[PDB]
RNA sequence: GGUGAAAUUCUUGGAUUUAUUGAAGACUAACUACUGCGAAAGCAUUUGCCAAGGACGUUUUCAUUAAUCAAGAACGAAAGUUAGGGGAUCGAAGAUGAUCAGAUACCGUCGUAGUCUUAACCAUAAACUAUGCCGACUAGGGAUCGGGUGGUGUUUUUUUAAUGACCCACUCGGCACCUUACGAGAAAUCAAAGUCUUUGGGUUCUGGGGGGAGUAUGGUCGCAAGGCUGAAACUUAAAGGAAUUG
RNA sequence: AAGAAAAUGUUUU
């Protein structure tokens, strides 16, 4: 008796996606970005600006008619982290608090089987 | 006994055109007067006519090939790629 | 200002003939117009459920089924099998350290026109008054143990449907006559049929489609 | 002099070890020499486990881990915590805390 | 301006580089059956009550 | 004769009247005497038949393209050249190719090509070596060579002519409004100098 | 001087003397 | 593998080399297997099928082309189509399809 | 987007994000270890083919055929060179934004050569265990890889038994490790770096205070970059190793 | 999860 769509949560470092499509992922509904709702251009990736994200897009979806969400949580990926940003953690609780229920949370974080070389040189970044 | 020590073929054009160039020509020239292994009756009896085109002195098949071999990388990428679509196509 | 959503509608996914539960979920579209036809806009989209979702029972938490639609039949997505993948966590838990990790992957037309391909892993166990702390195959037990699946694979695929492949991949009947036909070589523990990828389909036959 | 015994390394008998890149700062390090560490992490603890529960649509859902494999450079690792200088003689104690 | 209150059962530790901040165990005064850290920057002790402009805003520590 | 790619002889039965119908492929690398060529749309994927582009996959490798169905071949026609098709729009059927050059094309679906790879190719890596070679290869395509550089010219003959010292004197880059007489050269040129950088621009 | 920038130096310098070398006769 | 019956076959059996001592032992009724390279021109193959199905004689198809197959029966040339009229000890008749 | 913070950059021609397809080249995650193989450099997706190899087992065979090796050879990471191919990614140069006193450095965004491959060159690395190779002997111990032997063994079924996996004991060979050092060492430490003033098992190579200098010169190899061989004048009282306390 | 800048100091006791 619930209307699903998926929640899609790309945590990276520097910013946040919420982005709540339909089941099949073609047609979307509400994406927003922590750094739509902080303009500093550094607490883009902060859990606050996450939790603001998330509260906007389950207004929206609310409205659409989404009433659960299925979840996918993913970081970088590739070459890049692995790890989720801190932001995910925040966007995750916010979806579940603001009425949204919640089902089927997944880690999509794409990993190589193996990879392109990665960025920074063979020393890295050295700072 | 070996009459030049690196010139090879190209030593009929003596002190002309530079080594570089020289030794350019020479490794096209090798390829492109050598004999290869006919595909068709398995005699090392294909030489080159024109450029691209490749004769078996035996058999008498000929073969559209490269400039200065009978087969190019490109053509061998090209003809497993060809294979790889038509096996899925077929299959 | 434009608010694309009041001109959308809503359809309803009907994703298997067989699975247990027809009904999925909705998907929305914009409306069909002179140019744009909703139908169009529809019939390619791909649905990802659980298996856990589609059977009712929560021992499927993980392989998840993906069903693209074929047809749209009055407000009715009726979609049919895509493709079958495990839970990157489910994946993830099952591979650790000290002990073997057995890959097989096959490619096999099923018997009415459907080109896959089948992986299945395993993964080599401790005996039960084991001492040694690892339990490592001799990777000619490997070698053995990858025929045996690859043939156990070949051949429940090219004697089945990919319905039938379907409603054998459910009960994990596969996964047992692995563990059967390669009890003898290892114990492998952690058997299973981790993916199913659709690689060609045939002509579409709507008549074949229309079994649910 | 030779700080340890074997050498900063696991690599005894192999000759060459094939690198990979420190999560931290990309540095190439040989994988015997990379010190490595499994993260488990639940999908969501946040002090969040209850409310994602309470928001579930599922009874007893027994949400999923995350795992990842990290490995870090030397620099990357003391710097980070992930290992600290130790004692000449505690430097001898492969196990683990 | 939403209203929510809720009263410290645990004093956590000091954090913040000066030492100057305090982490609570806050329990809120309705629905007690639900805790939240926060971070207080004067005196507090046990079972004493604070007010929260923000209700839901894990407070982690201040390097 | 002044073409660097074979050609092949490729007979077909007249489908109307009872006789052979002589065509001049240019060859394909890997086609041989006797082997059996097949054109239609009904055609196997092998190297030498000819198919419309829309009967394909992506990522076949084709030449003697036709830039309009029934042109019988444009594209991808010198020696070691081909045509890659990068994709089809059933739809108003198109399919989407790369060019040599490097450009993307937009051909309809009926247009036809050649399996396979334009015999033939690595020719212009070997130097010519020599003016004679070059007087021989030009010969037999047009009376382009030798060429007289324009400031070694009067002024009367080349804009580039005349001056105490041999040069140009005004940028060598021409518009591409100029008139004739005026565009010797480098025509419309966007950019000039050692081309540092990359190609396939976005 | 580091070691590897004083042998990179020394190349120059022998590259050099060679090439003043060559161009007397 | 068939390499080793060959070569079996060689030091015991009798065989015949060519296309001709072939087709004269098939036409004959004294050949067991004929072995055709792949490299064999396919109006000959056709040739030598039509002839091995009017003698009731099996045919196996080499993989490799006359080279190959020279070596494979021990030779220093080339031999498109090997005609085996006695296996020896060797089990070269039986152990097919 | 990116960063500590920015900016360069892209973006209502819809960027970033999402979905479905497709292509290209590279790489071969997790499993992956004080584990394996190889002369070393190295070598990690599957399967097939081709030859090769160690160890073990052997009441098989030959019978000194052996050890180490100037001269002379084979292989030899990376980068680099030449010519084709390929050129996704990353990325010497370069372009650029920032920082800065300067910052053509670190950091950021691009990006050529390169990174991959083929056919040839090059022959060098902290090419390291900074420990030549062969042989013998001299402590204790527990693991582990490969082979073999044994067991009233556990489990797996085929129908008595038997393979496989495992457990225990033993053994040969291997990568190692722990303890103690009789002993060795300047010490760090070392089962060899021990069996050395109680100094001799065989043998190859190398060093003779620090610089000048791996330079000059000659030779030789290389297309080149360079490699191998390789001084002296002159200069200098230390340079250096290990450890101790600050 | 992580957290900007910091160059220099004459000779002999
Ligand atoms: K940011
Ligand atoms: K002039
Ligand atoms: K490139
Ligand atoms: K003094
Ligand atoms: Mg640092
Ligand atoms: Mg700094
Ligand atoms: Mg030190
Ligand atoms: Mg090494
Ligand atoms: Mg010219
Ligand atoms: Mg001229
Ligand atoms: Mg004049
Ligand atoms: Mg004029
Ligand atoms: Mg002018
Ligand atoms: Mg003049
Ligand atoms: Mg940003
Ligand atoms: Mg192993
Ligand atoms: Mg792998
Ligand atoms: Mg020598
Ligand atoms: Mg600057
Ligand atoms: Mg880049
Ligand atoms: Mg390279
Ligand atoms: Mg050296
Ligand atoms: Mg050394
Ligand atoms: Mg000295
Ligand atoms: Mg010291
Ligand atoms: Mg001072
Ligand atoms: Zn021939
Ligand atoms: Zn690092």
């Amino acid at each position: 008796s619930q209307v699903f769509g998926v929640a899609r949560i790309y945590a990276s470092f520097n910013d946040t996606f919420v982005h709540v499509t339909d089941l099949s992922g073609k047609e979307t509904i509400a994406r927003v970005t922590g750094g739509m709702k902080v303009k500093a251009d550094r607490d883009e990736s902060s859990p606050y600006a996450a939790m603001l994200a998330a509260q906007d897009v389950a207004a929206k979806c609310k409205e659409v008619g989404i009433t659960a969400v299925h979840v996918k949580i993913r970081a970088t990926g590739g070459t890049r982290t692995k790890t989720p940003g801190p932001g995910g953690q925040a966007a995750l609780r916010a979806l579940a608090r603001s009425g949204l229920r919640i089902g089927r949370i997944e880690d999509v974080t794409p990993v190589p089987s193996d990879s392109t070389r990665k960025k920074g040189g063979r020393r890295g970044r050295r700072l | 006994a070996k009459r030049t020590k690196k010139v090879g073929i190209t030593g009929k054009y003596g002190v002309r055109y530079g080594s570089s160039l020289r030794r350019q020509v020479k490794k096209l020239e090798i390829q492109q007067h050598a004999r290869y292994d006919c595909s068709f009756c398995g005699k090392k009896t294909v030489k080159r006519g024109a450029a691209g085109i490749w004769t078996c002195s035996c058999c008498k098949k000929t073969v559209a090939g490269g400039a200065y071999t009978v087969s190019t990388a490109a053509a061998a990428t090209v003809r497993s790629t060809i294979r790889r679509l038509r096996e899925m196509v077929e299959a | 200002v434009v608010d694309p959503f009041t001109r959308k509608e809503w359809f309803d996914i009907k994703a298997p003939s067989t699975f247990e539960n027809r009904n999925v979920g909705k998907t929305l579209v914009n409306k069909s117009t002179g140019l744009k036809s909703a139908s169009d806009a529809l019939k390619g989209r791909v649905v990802e459920v659980c298996l856990a979702d589609l059977q009712g029972s929560e021992d499927h938490s993980f392989r998840k089924i993906k069903l693209r639609v074929d047809e749209v039949q009055g407000k009715n997505l009726l979609t049919n099998f895509h493709g079958m993948d495990f839970t990157t966590d489910k994946l993830r838990s099952m591979v650790r350290k000290w002990q073997t990790l057995i890959e097989a992957n096959v490619t096999v037309k099923t018997s009415d026109d459907y080109v896959l391909r089948i992986f299945a892993i395993a993964f080599t166990r401790k005996q039960a008054n084991q001492v040694k702390r690892h339990s490592y195959a001799q990777s000619s037990h490997i070698r053995a143990i990858r025929k045996v699946i690859s043939e156990i694979l070949t051949k429940e695929v090219q004697g089945s449907t990919l319905a039938q492949l379907t409603s054998k991949l459910i009960p994990e009947v596969i996964n047992k006559e692995i563990e059967n036909a390669t009890k003898d070589i290892f114990p492998l523990q952690n058997i299973h049929v981790r993916k199913v990828k659709l690689l060609k389909q045939p002509k579409f036959d709507v008549g074949a489609l229309m079994a649910l | 002099p030779k700080k340890r015994a074997s050498n900063g390394r696991n690599k005894k008998g192999r000759g060459h070890v094939k690198p990979v890149r420190c999560v931290n700062c990309s540095k190439s390090i040989p994988k015997d020499k990379a010190i490595k560490r499994m993260a488990i992490r639940n999908i969501v603890e946040a002090a969040a486990v209850r409310d994602l529960s309470e928001a579930s649509v599922y009874p007893e859902y027994a949400l999923p881990k995350t795992y990842n494999k990290l490995h870090y450079c030397v620099s990357c690792a003391i710097h980070a915590r992930i290992v600290r200088v130790r004692s000449r003689e505690d430097r001898k104690n492969r196990a683990p805390p | 301006t939403p209203v929510t209150l809720a009263k410290v059962i645990k004093v956590l530790g000091r954090t913040g580089s000066r030492g100057g901040v305090t982490q609570v165990r806050v329990e809120f005064l309705e629905d007690t059956s639900r805790t939240i850290v926060r971070n207080v920057k004067g005196p507090v002790r046990e079972n004493d009550i604070l007010v929260l402009m923000e209700s839901e805003r894990e407070a982690r520590r201040l390097r | 004769s002044g073409r660097g790619a074979p050609l092949a002889k490729v007979v077909f039965r007249d489908p109307y009247k009872y006789r052979l119908r002589e065509e001049i492929f240019i060859a394909n690398e890997g086609v041989h005497t006797g082997q059996f060529i097949y054109a239609g749309k009904k055609a196997s994927l092998n190297v030498g038949n000819v198919l419309p582009l829309g009967s394909v996959p992506e990522g076949t490798i084709v030449s003697n393209v036709e830039e309009k169905p029934g042109d019988r071949g444009a594209l991808a026609r010198a020696s070691g050249n081909y045509v890659i098709i990068i994709g089809h729009n059933p739809d108003e059927n198109k399919t989407r190719v790369r060019l040599p050059s490097g450009a993307k094309k937009v051909i309809s679906s009926d247009a036809r090509g050649v399996i396979g790879v334009i015999a033939g190719g690595g020719r212009v890596d070997k130097p010519l070596l020599k003016a004679g070679r070059a007087f021989h290869k030009y010969r037999l395509k047009r009376n382009s060579w030798p060429k007289t550089r324009g400031v070694a010219m009067n002024p009367v003959d080349h804009p580039h002519g005349g001056g105490n010292h041999q040069h140009i004197g005004k940028a060598s880059t021409i518009s591409r409004g100029a008139v004739s007489g005026q565009k010797a050269g480098l025509i419309a040129a966007r950019r000039t100098g050692l081309l540092r950088g990359s190609q396939k621009t976005q | 001087m580091r070691a590897k920038w004083r042998k990179k130096r020394t190349r120059r310098l022998k590259r050099k003397r060679r090439k003043v070398r060559a161009r007397s006769k | 593998s068939i390499n080793q019956k060959l070569a079996l076959v060689i030091k015991s059996g009798k065989y015949t080399l060519g296309y001709k001592s072939t087709v004269k032992s098939l036409r004959q009724g004294k050949s067991k297997l004929i072995i055709i390279a792949a490299n064999t021109p396919v109006l000959r193959k056709s040739e030598l099928e039509y002839y091995a199905m009017l003698s009731k004689t099996k045919v196996y198809y080499f993989q490799g082309g006359n080279n190959e197959l020279g070596t494979a029966v021990g030779k220093l040339f080339r031999v498109g189509v090997v005609s085996i009229l006695e296996a020896g000890d060797s089990d070269i008749l039986t152990t097919l399809a």
